[PDB]
RNA sequence: UAAGGUGAUAUGAACCGUUAUAACCGGCGAUUUCCGAAUGGGGAAACCCAGUGUGUUUCGACACACUAUCAUUAACUGAAUCCAUAGGUUAAUGAGGCGAACCGGGGGAACUGAAACAUCUAAGUACCCCGAGGAAAAGAAAUCAACCGAGAUUCCCCCAGUAGCGGCGAGCGAACGGGGAGCAGCCCAGAGCCUGAAUCAGUGUGUGUGUUAGUGGAAGCGUCUGGAAAGGCGCGCGAUACAGGGUGACAGCCCCGUACACAAAAAUGCACAUGCUGUGAGCUCGAUGAGUAGGGCGGGACACGUGGUAUCCUGUCUGAAUAUGGGGGGACCAUCCUCCAAGGCUAAAUACUCCUGACUGACCGAUAGUGAACCAGUACCGUGAGGGAAAGGCGAAAAGAAC
């Protein structure tokens, strides 16, 4: 589903409301993206489903540590 | 009854679990049949067979 | 003071109530026949309704 | 004339059963409630 | 603890039979004893040819309630009540009113 | 080899029903009850190790219980009560030139 | 524990037993078909069809065991592709499903009210989904206060229908502070000295106290009426027992009990006391949670509807300082007060009752009380989800009516 796998960022809930502040309900959704991250250490290419938030997370932290962190909890990549 | 098929070995109760099982068998053939007005052996010759399983289960365990 | 001997012996018997001077009731009062109080209790009770 | 029950075992079983209940969560939930009722027939699968 | 058991004589207390003595013979699940020739009735019994003689008008004790028959003491001659104790790691029964063993 | 206990556990009953009676008289073939899950090797192999006698062969059929309703006591009250009878099996057997009862 | 039993229907038949291995009651155990998470494959629940082992055989066959999926871990072997990964096989653990309410979380109405209706209300309610526990959640100050001070959470009573919010309408509605219930606080972000150093979880013993069968339990007779006495009348007795129930009408003394005093082979709960097992203490130095706080845009939560709007959360885009620093004090600024986010754990007071025991009721008494006093979630109705009744009383005793 529409989760970034790095910082568990969620489709969450909330109204549109309009100028006469009728509250209809819609989703926010995340800026998800499929990309192609090279891993210096292990020598391939490995596939994350992240937000853009989730790649400038990863381009601090370095690739390898977040992979450890997504071991940590057990997500599949 | 328990107390003396307690101290048998394991093959003359099987041995004597065969002879309860033939006892039954010809006193459900002569219930069936219109004899046995010994109506009560019935009941007698099944807690026996039930005596001996529980002993041979007590034995292998 | 509330003797448990009296509260035993009284406490099968029909008519009868045992208090302690601190457990009097108003309908206690009215219900029973006769009051009986000892001398201390008439001092607690005195005391107590001030 | 013709009338709306035309019966059939195999449809009713296939629409109805035991194991068309179990399939879904729903029908599961369905059990559940005729359980908790304490109906004696539980589907048409008798 | 049943206080009355297979033959006690026991006497009446109430119920067209009072003073009457009598053999326990039966002592029934739902608290009632019979007693020789005490409650009798007038059973009137079917014919039923089927292995049985006709039968007419049949005289038969029926039961009655253990709280209406008392232990016979037979040596003070009166209904008395039963007690129990214990003698030679024995559960016994005694008469009340003279403290003899059953 | 079926072993013994099957065997003494297959074998229910003679079956006496009239075209029992015809049958053993006629075609030399017994008519007997047997437990619901006996198969035709095991009545074979039961009524010729327990009667001694030959078979030739053994036909079964499943007889469905009827529904039966009757009264009972229970309460005080005479509650009519219907249940239905259990299904059973019946055998056929065919002896070749022996007899038995 | 026992003089009686083989459940009701139940009569009968055939039997078992009488100090002790009859029945009955309790602890432990054995057996425990088939379906059902159902798990060897399948399936139209309670059925159909197997594979591999081990053993047996009368050579027809038979018995038993194992064989689901996923997660984690290990061993073996292993593609494109050299290494290597993916993949494959086999093991070992664990899960799965059901259940009444309570609890946390992810989503989330409308009828209705506003005397119409759209902001608002109803309402974060109903409902759907996920997860857990005997409770859950929260929790050890980036908290309040006010120049005095308090000192973690939770729950109750006030404050107070106040201050405020509000088509300033309908309506919503606090905090500060006070009184109570309950109450201990601690770890990691790291090294040395001591270096098992008390502590907490597990296990093994012993003691105590419960729970799961039980034991003993006190005292009344005459007479009248009556079908029958427990009632009337007379004279007695027990009471740490006159709670209650039954018995041919209303019984302290007829029965079962009750007050009271005792009881456990065995299995278990809770306390302790120890034995052992992992953790672990104390001191000295250190260190102090970054795509984070904050910001812009859109929403949501705060009593607070964007308003002059503090604070919290974040879908999107950005983005610090580093204890000579930072957060808050209801726009904002300066002073001075207070506290230290971006890591965790934590009992009690609190919520609920499918269920078990005891006790109670100015609660009902058969059109009432559960739908169901009764073989009721039944009969019956409906394809189905689902709906859903009516129906108690002979008599003290069947003595239920021989002829």
């Amino acid at each position: 589903s529409r989760v970034c796998q790095v910082t568990g960022k969620r489709p969450v809930t909330g109204n549109n409301r309009s100028h006469a502040l009728n509250a209809t309900k819609r989703r926010f959704l995340p800026n998800l993206h499929s990309h192609r991250f090279w891993v210096e250490s292990e020598k391939r290419f490995v596939t994350l489903r992240v937000s853009a938030k989730g790649m400038r997370v990863i381009d601090k932290k370095g690739i390898d540590t977040v992979l450890a962190e997504l071991r940590a909890r057990g997500e599949k990549y | 009854k328990a107390k003396e098929l307690r101290e048998k070995s394991v093959e003359e109760l099987n041995t004597e679990l065969l002879n309860l099982l033939r006892e039954q068998f010809n006193l459900r053939m002569q219930a069936a049949s219109g004899q046995l007005q010994q109506s009560h052996l019935l009941k007698q010759v099944r807690r026996d067979v039930a005596r001996v399983k529980t002993l041979l289960n007590e034995k292998a365990g | 003071e509330l003797d448990e001997n009296l509260f035993l012996a009284a406490r099968n018997l029909h008519k009868v109530d045992v208090r302690d001077a601190t457990g009097i009731d108003p309908v206690s009062l009215i219900a029973f026949d006769k009051v009986v109080m000892t001398a201390d209790a008439v001092k607690q009770v005195e005391e107590m309704l001030a | 004339m013709k009338r709306t029950f035309q019966p059939s075992v195999l449809k009713r079983n296939r629409s109805h059963g035991f194991r068309a209940r179990m399939a879904t969560k729903n029908g599961r939930q369905v059990l559940a409630r005729r359980r908790a009722k304490g109906r004696a027939r539980l589907t048409v699968s008798k | 603890a049943a206080k009355i058991r297979r033959d006690d004589e026991v006497i009446v207390l109430t119920g067209k039979d009072k003073g009457k003595r009598g053999k326990v013979k039966n002592v029934l699940s739902s608290g009632k004893v019979i007693v020789e020739g005490i409650n009798l009735v007038k059973k009137h019994q079917k014919p039923v040819p089927a292995l049985n003689q006709p039968g007419g008008i049949v005289e038969k004790e029926a039961a009655i309630q253990v709280s209406n028959v008392a232990i016979f003491n037979a040596a003070t001659g009166k209904a008395d009540r039963v007690g129990f104790r214990f003698e030679d790691g024995k559960k016994v029964r005694f008469f009340k009113s003279n403290s003899e063993t059953i | 080899m079926i072993r013994e206990e099957r065997l003494l556990k297959v074998l229910r009953a003679p079956h006496v029903s009239e075209k029992a009676s015809t049958a053993m008289e006629k075609s030399n073939t017994i008519v007997l009850k047997v437990a619901k899950d006996a198969t035709k090797a095991e009545i074979k192999a039961a009524v010729q190790k327990l009667f001694e006698v030959e078979v030739e062969v053994v036909n079964t059929l499943v007889v469905k219980g009827k529904v039966r309703q009757m009264t009972v006591r229970s309460g005080g009250r005479v509650i009519r009560t219907s249940g239905r009878r259990s299904d059973w099996k019946k055998a056929y057997v065919t002896l070749k030139e022996g007899q038995n009862l």
